[PDB]
């Protein structure tokens, strides 16, 4: 089944986040005797991943009436609901942590007594950002140069994502953009380097397009040798 | 009820059998569920109730349960099977998953050391950087050295994912520290373990 989910969330730490996940056309099932579609008994499971780790369940709602279960680990804190006119759950998770942040998905059970917690389908996964942090963009610092080594330090910018890219999309050959790191002031720090022939740092210009959407901050940084 | 998985990673190369197990800690009938997810994609179902072919899934990959213990096997391997695997009781995930790489040729880093900018000296803060380039396999050691004394605490590195076309990874390390600690040191070194390095290998500046 097809599932939706809404976007982005960045919190506070004790704030409260509201994921959505809709199952266009699946919440019904045709039954013959009612010549018609009506209310199913499936499950919508919620769970999250936080960055590096593996799969955490959190709970889940049976659409036929809205029965829950929840992980004992968020009791007190999690509601999960459905509303079963727009074919959505929605998850509360309320007096959110910084280790609250993680990709949150919804999961589809068809609620099968043979097949027990079969999660036979996903959404794309929402993330959610939980951090003390205010938006901020990058300072791009140059990493200064057979083959030579150049690149651009994108440090202390919040939320995720950076983009990178080396002389507006032109040089692609040998670019590693890294993952980011979450530094321990809060922010987050990334590099992009490309390898390019020695003989090349003198002549050719190279500039790392460096995007961070979240502050609407564009930086083409130079990076020549020192 | 615990759910274990092993090894936590492995590389084969394509058209290999492999075989991840998941071991739980008391008899839950075959109600183990596998899951995989490729790089930075959402995980699917894989297999359901211990031997079920989810729908779609081609048939070189198998499940089966032997007691309390189950495995996958993955057999004619191919590119498309990287990412890692996740066993489900229940509500319970194992820790970590098993992460599948593809065997490349084992190749050194390259290495290069970058000091920090002197813009970003003016700020109070100090990053020097280490590049690993284009090695395999994923396994990789960087030490700092200050002055030759061994750093602790004050690093942090991230990998790519693997290369399409040579399944090489790079890695980036960044060494943090402040600018008073910057300027009162001379001989600022990485220091480099690598499987195919017979001896570490050391890039250098002095400030």
């Amino acid at each position: 089944v097809r599932l939706d989910q809404s976007g982005t969330a960045v919190k506070k730490p004790g704030a409260s986040v509201r994921v959505s996940c809709r199952a266009p056309d699946s919440f019904t099932v045709y039954r013959p005797r009612l010549s018609a579609y009506f209310i199913g008994e499936f499950n919508i499971h919620w769970l999250r991943q936080a960055p590096g780790q593996g799969l955490e369940w959190l709970g889940f709602v049976n659409i036929f009436r809205g029965a829950v279960k929840y992980s004992s680990r968020f009791q007190g804190r999690i509601t999960i609901t459905r509303d079963t006119s727009s074919e959505t759950s929605y998850l509360d998770l309320g007096a959110l942590k910084a280790d609250d942040t993680a990709t949150y998905y919804c999961a589809w059970d068809k609620n099968v007594d043979d097949n027990p917690w079969r999660l036979d389908s996903w959404g794309q996964g929402t993330l959610v950002i939980v951090s003390s942090a205010s938006t901020k963009g990058p300072s791009v610092f140059p990493l200064a140069p057979g083959t030579a080594a150049l690149g651009c330090l994108v440090k202390d910018y919040f939320p995720e994502p950076v983009t990178v890219s080396w002389n507006s999309g032109a040089l692609t050959s040998g670019v590693h953009t890294f993952p980011a790191v979450l530094q321990s002031s809060g922010l987050y720090s990334l590099s992009s380097v490309v390898t390019v022939p020695s003989s090349s740092l003198g002549t050719q210009t190279y500039i790392c397009n460096v995007n961070h959407k979240p502050s609407n901050t564009k930086v083409d940084k130079r990076v020549e040798p020192k | 009820i615990q759910v274990t998985q092993s090894p936590s990673s492995l590389s084969a190369s394509i058209g290999d059998t492999i075989t991840v197990a998941c071991e739980v800690s008391q008899d839950v009938g075959w109600a183990v569920n596998w899951y995989h997810q490729r790089p930075g994609r959402p995980p699917y179902n894989l297999i359901y109730t211990a031997h079920n072919l989810a729908p779609g899934v081609a048939s070189r990959f198998r499940g089966s349960r032997v007691g309390t213990y189950f495995t996958l096997t993955i057999n004619n391997l191919l590119p498309e099977d990287v990412g890692t695997y996740y066993c489900q009781v229940f509500d319970s995930f194992a820790p970590g998953g098993t992460r599948v790489d593809l065997r490349g040729t084992v190749a050194a880093p390259s290495v290069f050391i970058f000091p920090p900018s002197d813009e970003q000296l003016k700020s109070g803060t100090a990053s020097v950087v280490c590049l690993l380039n284009n090695f395999y396999p994923r396994e990789a050691k960087v030490q700092w050295k200050v002055d030759n004394a061994l750093q602790s605490g004050n690093s942090q590195e991230s990998v790519t994912e693997q290369d399409s076309k040579d399944s090489t990874y790079s890695l980036s390390s960044t060494l943090t520290l402040s600018k008073a600690d910057y300027e009162k040191h001379k001989v600022y070194a990485c220091e480099v373990t690598h499987q195919g390095l017979s001896s570490p290998v050391t890039k250098s500046f002095n400030r």
